[PDB]
């Protein structure tokens, strides 16, 4: 309870950690830790009744977030781990269920079968891109195919529990916590041309409430980079 | 020199042999290894993780997220079937395209046990009871709540626990995992009554898979380019 | 739309010679072309599902080439059953546009 | 019976991945294959259950010939010899059947006469990185990943022939060795559409029935 | 492995027809089914397709306000209804099955639609 | 006799194999060895020696000894660029045809450090100062003397030392080794003011070269005779 | 990754150094190659980074045949056999296809029928001196150095044929073994012009740009 | 490499030989054995049991 | 890999012309470029060359006082200017690229220069 990091403080009360490993350290690279280790809280998304899902590309959401977004421009390479806190606050009169996965190398598909989706359609800067419950037509040239039952990657959405995940059931649970290590084939990679993580939040059982209750449930995502180091002089 | 004698089957190409082979590029000094998290040593580790089962196909929920949700409402009948699906292997059933059933379609012979986890995704103020009957292979499906109680069953109280685990063998009639209303869903004022139920599947013990084959779910007519 | 233009629309050649049918697009379609063959009774089948890649079950007398805008189809040994209509279809952009026909017949 | 599901007994098999023809006198006739795993649909689905792979490689070529119709007068040809050149990533590439890129020293070739055992050859793990990558969420054009590049193969006749045209086919067999796999991935549901990217058309989750009960 | 269409039709101008294309030999709800119109004086022309799993249709811009493509899982057919029939709608209509995003591997034999009085 | 069995790939000629071979001339009694000075055991020993870099190409000094000389004069500007060259590999740059860059064009992958030695070939009575800025890969080239000082730099005083060493990595934007006037060249009477500067390059640590290929600088059209 | 730049991993490769044709009934048809390293431009530039070399030698020959147009009446020929004679420095030399110099005892020959593995043979370090010499600043005619002389190769058919003309090609592959190198030398800048000497035409030092900055 | 020399009778198929052979299906993990009653180790154990002799053939 | 010359010219006696030969497909500043003149009643005749790296020209003794060979690195061309044109200067002029010190491997198609009034 009441964990602090740098000059930020959140409050909590189980934790699922990666593939069983903790984020650790490795010309010569430098290690900044007072610069990055703090809780970057993104803005809240509203879970309505006819909602479908959200996704964040992970070293893209913190690309304009203060001093972590400055070291991405100055230094060429870099590796980092993350610690994601997802928590939605609803009463005991609401009902629903969420799945919070964290997909490494989630390559997505376009709506037209011959093209590839453009840069502004994969990730918005610290803003949630959202799934849909219908198809995107082939007349649109460069748009991401956002059928939620295929999860944008052409795979079954029920089989997404093979990744490090956590269920949020509003009857019994309120929060999720994921600790992700650095997963890549090279030890250091460029942070603008590669998004090696993707945080998806998909409602399997939709939100329901009676008349009088609040018609939304806000979801708050909090990301903190752990054990980051960059390559430079 | 040394006298040798070539046996039959000498200058042939059997596609499943294991011989030494001359390297095209020696003296290359390949890249050494690196600790990457999450190494897979056996394909059974993919089958032992849970995955949601689409029990609610019903011809127009297969292209939605409504396939995974089992509807539960407060009705006026005294004893009524919620769902039911056989454990017949591969014959267009609900455990076919799940994370377990995509591995068992790569092999010909398999036998083991199955975990079946349920989860009540309703409000925290709703209370009810469900039967979880299991028919063995050979026995018929129960047509009533009473003779489903006379078999093997687990009474699942929603107000106490929100998840029920049901271990069961599955081997390549083969069984039924039918479920029945015991009591109705009692709910307070200003709480919705129509709730949902999710269902999971896994591998309880270690299976024994044998005689690898190709999957029936993928085919191509002309080389991708 | 990409206008697939076959400017010949009629070829005349005897048995056993080499025929060449050309299909020209509007812009670059980047090697995404298919060649179909319509028999005079109405049956259509696919011959070459790329610029030069033969479909399985097609005799080896057919071959294709081209790059960029111009493409071609080559039958070096004309047989009796090769008297049909040939189309070019691009698969690059939306929607799919087919080319005009090209009818073959004997010279004299 | 728990060992046939290991990674070595699952992926180390043989598979026909390419099939091409080439003749000798067409002055356009030689074969070409860029080494990838994304051409056939049954090997692609097995290698895409994992994100990062690392394997050696072993290739076997089955070469047959066939006599094309010549003119007349007693076609009698000797045995035929073929050249199978392997170009590493970042090497010279032939454009004609007679070229300077066939005779270069850093492109290892095999020479094989007909009537013998087929010409196997083996390629180690060549990469700058530490593993191959089946999926790449990033730009180089989206999702290409120029780091897993295995090279190109080229095949031709080395016999000059005038009395009779001869065409030949070749089937390339693919077999990974010493396989290591990381970060598992769910199996692909929709059908494959293109080779380079992960484009698809949306399909239903499973086959449907008439009632829930 | 083949596709089978209906027989030839005949309709007055202003009336409506409905064709069909029965698929057999493969799983019907996997591949999309397209429709191609060939007037006898011109080449082929694309109309639209239907995804038989989610019943999602997408038409060409010239054929949007007239045609309507439906399907059914039981009989494994794919219908097409032409509304507000005019004199230039007299052609031969094919049904094709697209695989690998550009190739039309299997075709039908085509139905002849004629308008007269 | 002994039963053998020939594997596939038996009677082939792979050009990169290593087998024993029958000697055409045995029983010859070859000439024994002799101590000759200067034996090369590795090609990296050719890359670690220094060589002059032609920084001053300029389209008509390449066919002269004027390519190696960097002109330095006493100007009237306050801060001005002397030279500058990127560290982009192989793209028609100045480190291409040097004694280091003729070895790195035989290989595909290489990475290591680089020594860059300068030398003031002027009079013994001239005095001045120079900045030696270095831009890292990713950072832009400085367009002014001030923001070249705000990076990494070495102030080179000519009146004290006549040679400046600058170690730097180079890996296959990639960097800049720009140089700036700090002060003008102060000179006494009857001493010339226009001086020159030579520049050298070497290999600081040991590199790691891999995947040998052929050089792009040599080709032939018909056998020499 | 420091061992691919050693002298053994740099020079001990294979390279096609000669390619010649010869037929049987022309009574002028036989091949001839004086063994040197100065014919091709990519092996010459690698061996001229050093002044004195000392290596064993290993040669492999790839021999193919082709049927020339005969007259008529059912040309049917048996398998062909070739003779590859090696003449040491200071040995007799054939002038015709039928000569007494083919049958001499101190010229080691190989005999090879078609359809088998190619005929490899190996030559040790033959010299009076203690090393070969790539450069010679002196007279024997300027810069010849008669001391590094490796010999000559000759190839012919041993089958007499009347019903059909047959011509054959041969590609000689060159591979040094146990290489030792002394006194390094800067790499050659200008293009090669002649075989025997170091003549050249003057060229610029490097490729030029538009400004110094 | 090693110098060998093939004897006569080398590339023949004698139907009564006993050589090793490459397995078509390796890595299969065959079914282990089970105790079944009544194992026959020799065909003479079939001959040592009694059987009735038809001494009274007599054509019908 | 080819060489490309200009078109045909026409000039009065006493005037001057300038031809060109654009090289492409190879590094221009490596090999020398030669010029050959062929009168229609005789064989070929050598004029001179130019080293494109150092701009060093060397002419034949008969063509020294008339011709002048220049070059440029940017457009990869090699010019030739004939001065004091007479009546016997009507021929076809080729550009060739010498490799291995005697061989002329690649040639141009030649420009026809005619003098008249």
């Amino acid at each position: 309870r009441s964990i602090t990091l740098g000059n930020s403080t959140i409050t909590t009360q189980n934790v699922v950690v990666g593939y069983g490993v903790w984020p650790e350290y490795l010309d010569q690279p430098t290690q900044p830790d007072v610069a990055t280790c703090r809780f970057y809280t993104l803005e809240s998304v509203q879970w309505m009744k006819n909602s479908a899902g959200w996704w964040w590309k992970l070293p893209d959401a913190l690309s304009q977030m203060g001093l972590f977004g400055q070291n991405m421009q100055y230094h060429y390479l870099g590796r980092t781990g993350y610690t994601i806190h997802v928590q939605c606050n609803a009463s005991k009169f609401h009902q629903g269920c969420l799945l919070v996965v964290c997909v490494p190398e989630a390559e997505m598909g376009c709506s037209n079968l011959n093209n590839t989706p453009e840069f502004s359609e994969l990730s918005g800067g610290d803003s949630a891109r959202m799934f849909t419950d219908t198809q995107v037509g082939e007349s649109n040239a460069k748009k991401v195919q956002t059928a939620v039952w295929n999860a944008g990657m052409g795979v079954g959405v029920g089989n997404l529990t093979i990744f490090p995940h956590q269920w949020i059931n509003l009857r019994t649970n309120n929060s999720a916590t994921l600790v992700m290590p650095y997963i890549n084939s090279v030890p250091m990679d460029n942070m603008f041309r590669h998004n090696n993580l993707t945080l998806m939040i998909i409602p399997f059982v939709p939100l329901n409430y009676s008349e009088g209750s609040s018609p939304y449930v806000p979801i708050t995502v909090t990301i903190a980079p752990m054990c980051a180091e960059y390559n430079g002089l | 020199g040394l006298p040798v004698m070539t046996t039959p089957g000498s200058t042939q190409f059997l596609t499943s042999d294991d011989f030494q082979s001359p390297s095209a590029m020696p003296q290359f000094d390949v890249t050494p290894e690196m600790q990457i998290p999450g190494r897979v040593n056996n394909l059974m580790e993919i089958a032992e993780v849970d995955s949601v089962v689409p029990v609610n196909n019903t011809e127009d929920n297969v292209s939605s997220l409504k396939a995974y949700q089992i509807p539960v409402q407060s009705n006026s009948d005294n004893g009524k079937q919620v769902f039911g699906f056989p454990l017949q292997p591969g014959a267009n059933n609900v455990l076919n395209r799940t994370l377990l059933g995509e591995i068992l379609n790569y092999y010909t012979h398999w036998s083991g046990s199955i975990k079946l986890t349920f989860m009540f995704c309703g409000s925290a103020m709703a209370t009810g009871k469900f039967l979880l009957a299991y028919s063995p292979p050979g026995a018929g499906v129960p047509k009533n709540r009473k003779d489903a109680m006379l078999g093997t069953h687990v009474i699942w109280d929603v107000g106490l626990q929100s998840s029920c685990v049901l271990c069961v063998p599955w081997i390549s009639a083969a069984g039924y995992v039918t479920c029945w209303y015991q009591t109705n869903i009692v709910v307070p004022a200003d709480v919705q009554s129509s709730c949902d139920i999710l269902c999971f599947v896994s591998a309880c013990n270690d299976f024994s898979v044998r005689m690898l084959k190709d999957t029936p779910f993928i085919r191509q007519d002309t080389f991708y380019q | 739309d990409i206008q697939m233009t076959q400017t010949k629309s009629s070829l005349s050649a005897s048995l056993g010679d080499r025929v060449t049918i050309s299909c020209r697009a509007s812009q670059d379609i980047s090697n995404y072309l298919n060649w179909y063959q319509q028999k005079p009774d109405g049956s259509v089948k696919l011959l070459i599902y790329y610029t030069s890649t033969l479909h399985s079950g097609v005799p080896s007398r057919f071959s294709g080439s081209g790059s960029g805008t111009d493409y071609s189809l080559t039958i070096n040994s004309l047989e009796q059953e090769d008297i049909a209509t040939y189309f070019c279809q691009q698969g690059n952009t939306f929607p799919f546009t087919f080319g005009g026909g090209t009818k073959l017949e004997i010279r004299r | 019976s728990r060992s046939e599901s290991s990674i070595e007994n699952f992926l180390c098999r043989s598979a026909c991945v390419y099939y091409a023809t080439y003749t000798n006198n067409s002055k356009k006739g030689f074969a070409e294959w860029v080494i990838n795993t994304r051409q056939v649909a049954q090997l692609r689905r097995k290698l895409e259950l994992f994100t990062y792979l690392r394997f050696d490689l072993e290739l076997t070529f089955v070469i047959t010939s066939a006599q094309q119709p010549s003119t007349a007068s007693s076609v009698d040809a000797p045995v035929q010899t073929h050249q199978i050149m392997y170009v590493p990533p970042g090497g010279p590439v032939p454009t004609k059947v007679k070229d300077y890129a066939w005779q270069t020293s850093t492109n290892p070739s095999v020479f094989w006469t007909e009537g013998n055992a087929p010409p196997r050859m083996s390629i180690p793990f060549i990469s700058i990185g530490n593993a191959y990558s089946c999926f790449y969420d990033g730009w180089t054009v989206y999702g290409i990943n120029t780091l897993n590049n295995m090279g190109t193969l080229y095949m031709r006749h080395v016999n000059e022939a005038g009395q009779g045209p001869i065409k030949s086919t070749v089937r390339i067999y693919f077999k990974p060795k010493h396989v290591k796999a990381w970060v598992p991935r769910p199996p692909r549901l929709c059908q494959y559409e293109k080779q380079k990217n992960v484009n698809f058309s949306p399909i239903g989750v499973t086959t449907s029935r008439t009632d829930i009960i | 492995v083949q596709l089978q269409q209906s027989a030839a039709e005949l309709a007055r101008p202003g009336a409506s027809v409905k064709m069909s294309c029965k698929a057999s030999g493969y799983t019907f709800t996997t591949y999309t089914m397209h429709w191609v119109k060939q007037r006898p004086g011109q080449g082929l022309e694309w109309i639209g397709y239907i995804n038989p799993s989610s019943r999602y249709t997408e038409y060409n811009q010239k054929f949007k306000d007239k045609t309507t493509l439906t399907a059914d899982k039981s009989s494994s057919t794919a219908y097409m209804q032409l509304s507000s029939l005019t004199f230039e709608d007299s052609a031969v209509y094919y049904c094709a099955r697209r695989s690998e995003a550009d190739r039309f591997v299997y075709w039908g034999q085509g139905t002849l639609v004629t308008v007269s009085a």
